[PDB]
């Protein structure tokens, strides 16, 4: 996250920190995700496409730091890794950039709500906030696009939803963005998501409910003028989410 | 680059 503020997991308790085990036993951060039910985390396929094996991955909930344990965290294995079979990218755009991870602790349990862990509501079919709405993003992504290290404490910021018309202006992204995506950014272009924030939530009030409106997906650079974040538009993926999370 | 890279296909990343 460029700009914004250091926060703690209590303030974004649906946030999932996803890591990969390496040959050697070294563990590195992959991407963010969001807890949408006790057993289910949603993320972005591009995060996993290179190494699509569920056994590689660890999911933490209730965790506020990147490479240190925090009180209230819980650790999970990935029981099912579901990538979108129509995932595709051009030079910049990612289509169907959506993944599901079924989580299970070694003791065979799903998540339990606590002061540090809560699910986030999915929107109803095609139900999105009006453009101009202020939403939140969060993650362990770069604080500056030129940095080589990642912040060790979770960050969040506020960005505003941009109309399709405006985002489909040529000096924005043109026809790179579809009805299956949402653009969001800072009016003054000083705060944004960045590398490392992929798969994490775009969270908006809607129905007076904190709602997973988007998943961090793509953009050109980070915090560049007329170059918003592009998010997978959750309200348009309910059937995919339904046909892949049946109990 | 390496297999230890964070979010290699993310925005601003090598393959974003
Ligand atoms: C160096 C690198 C790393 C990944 C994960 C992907 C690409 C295309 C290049």
């Amino acid at each position: 996250i460029i700009g914004g503020e250091f926060t703690t997991i209590e303030n974004q308790p649906w946030f999932a920190a996803i890591y990969r085990r390496h040959r050697g036993g070294s563990v590195t951060y992959v991407c963010g995700g969001s807890l949408i039910s006790p057993c289910w985390v949603i993320s972005a396929t591009h995060c996993f496409i290179d190494y699509p094996k569920k056994e590689d991955y660890i999911v933490y909930l209730g965790r506020s730091r990147l490479n240190s344990n925090t009180q209230g965290e819980m650790k999970f294995e990935v029981e099912n890794l579901i990538l979108h079979k129509d995932y595709s990218a051009d030079t910049l755009a990612h289509h169907n950039d959506i993944a599901l991870l079924k989580i299970r602790s070694k003791e065979g349990r799903c998540a339990q709500p606590s002061r540090t862990i809560q699910t986030i509501a999915l929107p109803s079919m095609y139900n999105d906030p009006q453009f101009g709405t202020s939403c939140e993003i969060t993650g362990f992504g770069k604080e500056q696009s030129t940095d080589y290290l990642y912040p060790e404490q979770l960050k969040m910021t506020v960005v505003k939803l941009i109309s399709h018309r405006e985002c489909q202006q040529p000096h924005y992204y043109g026809s790179e963005v579809t009805t299956k995506m949402l653009c969001a950014a800072d009016p003054q272009w000083k705060t944004d998501s960045c590398q490392g924030d992929s798969g994490g939530p775009l969270v908006c009030s809607l129905q007076g409910r904190m709602t997973l409106t988007g998943i961090v997906s793509w953009g050109r650079g980070c915090a560049l003028k007329d170059k918003p974040g592009v998010y997978t538009r959750v309200s348009h993926f309910l059937p995919w989410i339904r046909s892949h999370t049946k109990e | 680059c390496s297999r230890f890279v964070v979010d290699c296909r993310g925005r601003g990343g090598p393959c974003g």
